[PDB]
């Protein structure tokens, strides 16, 4: 099954054999389609395919809600009502089939998405939004027009909204491990801390199991343990940006006694149920206003990293100390302990299907 | 306005 | 990965029962827990469901307001409140699992708890 | 929107190595969201098939299903001894999950 | 007129000619005094004469008051009464002449303090303190016994506290200036803020004046500026340490509206009625339990910063712009904008006197 | 660099009064500032002191509990609250300063304002 | 605790370029801390000597004290025509502070 | 116990 979209006007019609297009890092999925034209109806002698990624965002200054501002990430362009010499391709499978149901008045069209390009990523709108879905989105649309500069009608045009994704690799790095070793003011023995994750890609809904130890040798207690699962998304707008969000977290009121070990193992679980009051929070690419998880990790192109456009996403695990205080300084000094474990969320490669939009609907 | 689907036969 | 249930049993009509179903091998927060009755000679028929990753319930209409479902993420387990139980509601619970990216059909299920009413 | 998932035959009878071909119809388009079970008496079902046309891991190869519109067809190439059991057919596209009555095969 | 101490028994005496040794980061004053013995009430055949700078602190585990653990930073020794002939050094204008006044059984000493050694500075202890003062001090000890090792008896010795301490430089260095230049998201265009002081060292008591200019040509508005004076402390007594209290701030509710320029000045005087219930702020060296004021700014010997023991003491100034918060990323992105402006805080050089202990008692 | 202090008049017994000293060229955290009054053909007598670097104030046993002295930073004046004058408390009373870091004497006066009662 | 002190004489008359000396004696030891005041009839008192023996900057040379244990002497090497005034002398090393009962120089 | 003071005549 392929899906089709049609002009109000109803003289135009585009295919597209799929809406997610999986990225490899190395080559993207390549978008292909099939555009059916009425050239009795069509003396405006040219039909215009074109695919943009576009960073959508709504204003804060202006009152008006609704209303977005938009800038082009990439933009391209194809001939297909008049047979384009320079466009010339080789027909994918399902492209030749689409043309010999249809007939004779029916053209092809297909691009390649250029790598390190950013992944649809929208961004969680508050309850007072009520405008489109803001972040980095990809949208195919067909015209008809003499020109490419002339004003486009909606009339005689359609868009479709795309998604283009990434899945867990096929093989896991190597188990994240951190520690470090913080040395108080008052004895030269330190205050010891490891911790470790059980691997490294972790699917969705997955729970994190953390394991902690730590080791005091010095003479302050520790007064809690902290963890928790924070997601750091990077903007690349007009300038780099940096936010933090936990999405996940727990408080353990466990104690260490100096001269004494201690070890654990705690888990977490993120989800997106506890975060709904947290405005923009990074999720998975929506065609619409329907739900999904929260954001997948983004696979950079190893050491590329060419400072990519649109939202990169990560995700980190911070365990923290609280230690006591008192003493010469008191409440002056910073004795809290802390460290950070980076991991990998995402969904492993589907069997067949692209991902399904709401499966049962309300 | 709505998204259909369809068979290449 | 199995998933059992228990709780079932005689009860007088206008009472109320507690269904808990225990899962193994799988969390609550990377799938969707429901609840399909089973009149006894008759087809299937959902009756509860529930998605703790976006914390999401759905009843079937007719056991609105009298049906409750909750799932306690601690220990794995899903409980079916079942209060102002009529002469009807009589029937084979089976408690069912589907994935939760993305659903693809109802792939393991309970064994059967009976209510009779 | 409820949706009625028509199912016929209500029971029918073959022999082993028969095609057997049960058809399951909906009120509604409800897309290529179809999935079928197999229930013996007295044991909880056993999925089979799923999105209409997809195999559901483990089960013989000879379980395949089709669509065609919104005509929903279970078909069984040989039929076993094992597969005298009875059949529901699902849509899971909207809620409530409507199930549909239901088809027995027997001896 | 100059001090003078004698021992519980009364048999030795020691005289010094002031309390306070200024250090002008090339040498140190000179620690000169002298002696009065006894040798028929004597016959321990020697009296030694001691220098010591010493770290103290109060215990946080021990939960005995008043125990103090202490440390040795530098310490130095002299032989006084049998007249050594490898320390001979020559005599001071003072020390002769209290030779000459004290007659045959008066024997001088001399040290001299090495430069690259910490002032005289005393952590403020809290109202449940009782013991000694924190932190570090300097002492002179003249006692008698047979060797060095031989232990100490309370009644043979005697002690005075004595303090290093530095003044204000003859000449200020350029006036401290700093800006800062944040870039948003949403636009191109910066948010700019500049200061400065007016001058470079400040004394003790005397207001701090901050200049403060604000061109923001973003979307956001300025909700507050934030002046605060704040008290940076380096402690190397085993590992170097850090901690920062402020003691001076002051938040004014002023708005800069887009593509509006703004400036102000504002005044702050750092000072230590308002900082009482701050343990741990560092003060000036205490002979006894008086009343000091907040430490001094301490003078590094130029480019050898070798980890000084001790307490460093230095200043600075923090200005901070609180920026509305909204728009796609809401409460999750810093929009914050600070600088800091550093300066020295120190006593002009007095006239003729050395300081005086809270000159009208109570 | 100058003090100069108001508010002295002619007052009943028992009654009150206010004395401003306002200090220009140096500021109340950096000096000390006390009061000194002078008995018609007597010689002087110290009344009161405050030190708004260490937050201290200091009375005259003679006038502890009547007099109350305070210094307001915003514009560099010390204020003293007399109450209950009595028919002794009539001398002129002189605003004096006196170095922070350290005392030195009394370096600057004022001019000298009366109280009769 | 309060300290009382005497200063003597209490008025004296000396000739222009005359030598006069002062004496203030304290009830208590108060260490060096004594300052000396200079008042005009009418006037504010104008500060000479702190420290007891420190000369005030702007104060002319002629003007000088010492100390001698607990009796502190202020002494003008040259009486000029405008040193005809009323001197007292203070003790500022315990609260309250307590000036002297002052002496008069006059032609 | 008590640092006192003296002059050097």
């Amino acid at each position: 099954r392929v899906f089709k979209k049609a002009s109000p006007n109803g003289k135009l019609t585009v295919y597209l054999g799929k809406r997610d297009f999986v990225d490899h890092i190395d080559l993207v999925d390549p978008v292909d389609g099939v555009v059916l034209v009425d050239p009795e109806y069509l003396k405006e002698r040219r039909v215009y395919v074109t695919l943009t990624c576009a960073f959508r965002y709504g204003r804060e200054d202006l009152d008006v809600l609704g209303l977005t501002f938009r800038k082009d990430l990439f933009v391209a362009n194809v001939q297909s009502f008049p047979p384009a010499p320079e466009d010339k391709k080789p027909l994918t499978r399902l492209q030749e089939r689409l043309i010999k149901k249809l007939g004779e008045h029916a053209y092809p069209f297909t691009f390649e998405i250029p790598p390190n390009l950013p992944c649809s990523v929208t961004l969680q709108p508050g309850p007072e939004d009520t405008g489109k879905a803001c972040g980095v989105d990809y949208e195919v649309k067909a015209f008809c027009a003499e020109n490419l500069e002339e004003k486009i009608h909606k009339r005689n045009s359609v868009r479709l909204v795309i998604r283009k994704v990434q899945y867990a690799p096929e093989r896991p790095g190597p188990q994240p491990t951190a520690e470090t070793t913080r040395q108080f003011l008052m004895s030269d023995k330190p205050l010891h801390l490891e911790a470790s994750l059980d691997k490294e890609i972790y699917y969705h809904g997955e729970p994190i199991s953390v394991n902690v130890h730590v080791t005091n040798n010095t003479n302050k207690t520790v007064k809690k343990i902290k963890i928790s699962v924070r997601q750091y998304a990077d903007i690349c707008l007009f300038n780099t940006a940096q936010y933090k969000c936990p999405v996940a977290m727990e408080e353990a009121d466990d104690t260490v006694a100096p001269s004494s070990t201690f070890c654990k193992v705690y888990t977490l679980t993120p989800f997106l149920a506890n975060n709904r009051e947290k405005r923009g929070l990074a999720l998975d690419g929506k065609l619409k206003h329907e739900d999904t998880n929260l954001a997948s990790s983004t696979l950079l192109r190893e050491g590329a990293n060419r400072e990519i456009l649109g939202i990169i996403v990560s995700y980190k695990v911070k365990v923290k100390l609280v230690v006591s205080r008192g003493g010469l300084l008191g409440d002056l000094a910073s004795s809290d302990v802390a460290v950070e474990l980076p991991f990998t969320l995402m969904h492993p490669k589907p069997k067949e299907e692209p991902p399904h939009r709401e499966v049962p609907e309300s | 306005s709505f998204t259909r689907s369809t068979v290449d036969t | 990965v199995q998933l059992v249930e228990s709780g079932g049993g005689l009860v007088q009509p206008g009472g109320s029962l507690r269904l808990s179903c225990a899962a193994s091998g799988f969390n609550v927060y990377s799938s969707s827990i429901h609840w399909v009755r089973q009149a006894p000679g008759k087809g299937l028929e959902w009756v509860a469901s529930i998605s703790s990753y976006y914390g999401y319930t759905y009843y079937a209409d007719s056991v609105k307001g009298r049906f409750t479902i909750s799932a306690d993420t601690s220990k794995n387990t899903a409980y079916l409140q079942m209060n102002s139980l009529r002469a009807e509601d009589t029937a084979v619970y089976y408690c069912a699992r589907s994935r939760q990216f993305w659903y693809s059909g109802l792939d393991y299920w309970g064994q059967g708890t009976l209510v009779t009413v | 929107s409820d949706i009625q998932m028509t199912q016929s035959p209500s029971s029918l009878s073959a022999s082993v190595g028969d095609r057997v071909t049960i058809t399951c119809r909906a009120s509604q388009s409800v897309s290529s969201a179809v999935a079928w079970y197999q229930q013996k008496p007295g044991k909880a079902p056993k999925l089979l098939i799923y999105s209409a046309s997809s195999l559901y891991s483990g089960v013989p190869s000879r379980f395949s299903g089709s669509r065609s519109g919104t005509d929903f067809t279970l078909t069984i190439s040989s039929l076993q001894p094992e597969d005298f059991a009875t059949y529901y057919c699902q849509q899971y596209k909207y809620v409530p999950v409507t199930f549909g009555q239901g088809t027995k095969v027997e001896i």
